[PDB]
């Protein structure tokens, strides 16, 4: 199987 | 908006991956030798340092790479899968103490996440929580130098 | 002369955040 | 928490020019550091304790465009190489450092924070030397201590062969004396 990306985190808290 | 940290999952578990120097690194105990999914099909690992519990694939879409630390600070910060920040005092080459211990559940699913210095730069990748009666009081981590050596 | 104009911003107060999806 | 930063462009070339002349800016302000421009050069400005400070070699004696038309400088100190206007409405101010740390972090116009080792009241050295081109446009940016407090404002790069190895800054103390002037 594959590792799938389910979400993301932006360390700067940058919007949009 | 691009993210440096990806929240990943396999059929078994969920953990984190951190992009550093163009590579998406994570823990071997989570990814194993699994390939990563993309809109064009599975992409194979560029590195698989089983010895260091380290694997890396080419950085995916919607990500941006983090910069390795160069200030040699011991005042580290752990980012969890919930975006929580946890101050960790570096005790050694790959060990650090949480300034305030939390139940292992608070650090649950964050392996692969990054250990940052006062400047937000990558110090290491969170490898494993050091528990004592279900309370995480310290953490094991893969120094950025190892990632830099593996590549 | 003309006035100094704000053409952008840099924010230091942002904390890690899970980028919202659809 | 660690120091993190992000950049956002709020205006373009033509809108910048029109705004420079008109002196009227209706855009909303956010952040503690504003990316700033004149028709000649672009630099940074930092809000500390309610005042938007910047580098005199960039702002000169100019007014700053605001929703109420141009605003006259509150402080001008050619020697200290400083200028200050009331901090724009919407901005967030940084607070001066109260821990005299020698480990400083420079925030560039690209929203990067680089470690800087204090070597004097107005000098510090780059741990990771970068080419001055990368520092271009950052004069007026903040030099933060580990607690995210203003220690100084970037002023000039100390470089050789095109590589910046150190930086000269305006320590926060100069701000208090300049205001007193
Ligand atoms: C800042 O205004 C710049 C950025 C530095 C790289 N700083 C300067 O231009 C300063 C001005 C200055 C004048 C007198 C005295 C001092 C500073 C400081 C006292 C001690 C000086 C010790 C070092 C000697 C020195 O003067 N160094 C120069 C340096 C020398 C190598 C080349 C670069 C300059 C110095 O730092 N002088 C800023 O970032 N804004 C200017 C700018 O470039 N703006 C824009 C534009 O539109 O022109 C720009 C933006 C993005 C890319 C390119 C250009
Ligand atoms: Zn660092
Ligand atoms: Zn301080």
């Amino acid at each position: 199987g594959s590792v799938v990306i389910v979400g993301r985190i932006v360390l700067s808290g940058k919007p949009a | 908006v691009e993210g440096e940290v990806q929240i990943v999952s396999t059929a078994t578990q969920t953990f984190l991956a951190t992009c550093i120097n163009g590579v998406c690194w994570t823990v071997y105990h989570g990814a194993g030798t699994r390939t990563i999914a993309s809109p064009k099909g599975p992409v194979i690992q560029m590195y698989t340092n089983v010895d260091q519990d380290l694997v890396g694939w080419p950085a995916p879409q919607g990500s941006r790479s983090l910069t390795p630390c160069t200030c040699g600070s011991s005042d580290l910060y752990l980012v969890t899968r919930h975006a929580d920040v946890i101050p960790v005092r570096r005790r050694g080459d790959s060990r650090g103490s949480l300034l305030s211990p939390r139940p292992i559940s608070y650090l649950k699913g964050s392996s692969g996440g990054p250990l940052l210095c006062p400047a937000g730069h990558a110090v290491g990748l969170f490898r494993a929580a050091v528990c004592t009666r279900g309370v995480a009081k310290a953490v094991d981590f893969i120094p950025v130098e190892n990632l830099e050596t593996t590549m």
